């Protein structure tokens, strides 16, 4: 009953992800929080 | 067919991806409201009901519609685990 | 509610089925990626 290895369940595509070009501000939210002093 | 589908298969290199890009990103585009959409006012789906064009409630539809203005990226890795399961939730209303 | 589907547990054609084998005195072990076994029935059949 698991998932097929297959189509959209072939481990080839699975991971892909989806992301806005706002969103693609995510990277700069943890961009501006390092050095210190 | 539906719209633009075979420039939509030229965004991604198989198939499937397409299939994965579309529905993950219906899945944000219809989990928080649609408030994250990269798609303008006047550029938005609408339907014909009662005598009044209201905006479709077909998620799958939308995410469609917005990949093919390129406003999206897609890829295998972009950002780590729960630590996006946060970022939309605080610029998009999670409730 | 209007929320999207949630994935799904597993169907009692399989849980069913592990125990049909169990019954048969055949241990048989979901094992995750390193080897250590997944708990299909989520509690309940666990002991203690």
């Amino acid at each position: 009953g698991r998932l097929i290895p297959a189509g959209t369940g072939s481990d080839f595509v699975r991971f892909t992800q989806v992301v806005d070009q706002k969103t693609l501000k995510a990277i700069e939210e943890a961009r501006k929080e390092a050095v210190e002093a | 067919a539906e719209p633009g589908i075979d420039k939509l298969f030229g965004m991604v290199d198989s198939k499937y991806r397409l299939t994965v890009v579309v529905a993950k990103r219906a899945q944000q585009l219809l989990r928080h409201g649609f408030k994250n959409t990269v798609l303008e006012p006047e550029e938005r789906p609408k339907m014909q009901t009662l005598e009044g064009l209201f905006d479709d409630p077909n998620a799958e539809t939308w995410a469609m519609k917005e990949l093919l203005t390129g406003r999206l990226v897609f890829g295998e890795n972009l950002v780590p685990e729960d630590r996006l399961q946060k970022e939309m939730e605080r610029i998009y209303p999670g409730e | 509610k209007g929320e999207d589907v949630p994935e799904p547990s597993v169907p009692e054609s399989f849980r069913v089925l592990v125990k049909e084998l169990q019954a048969l005195a055949l241990d048989v072990q979901t094992l995750d990626e390193k080897d250590n076994p997944v708990d299909i029935f989520e509690g309940l059949a666990s002991k203690r």
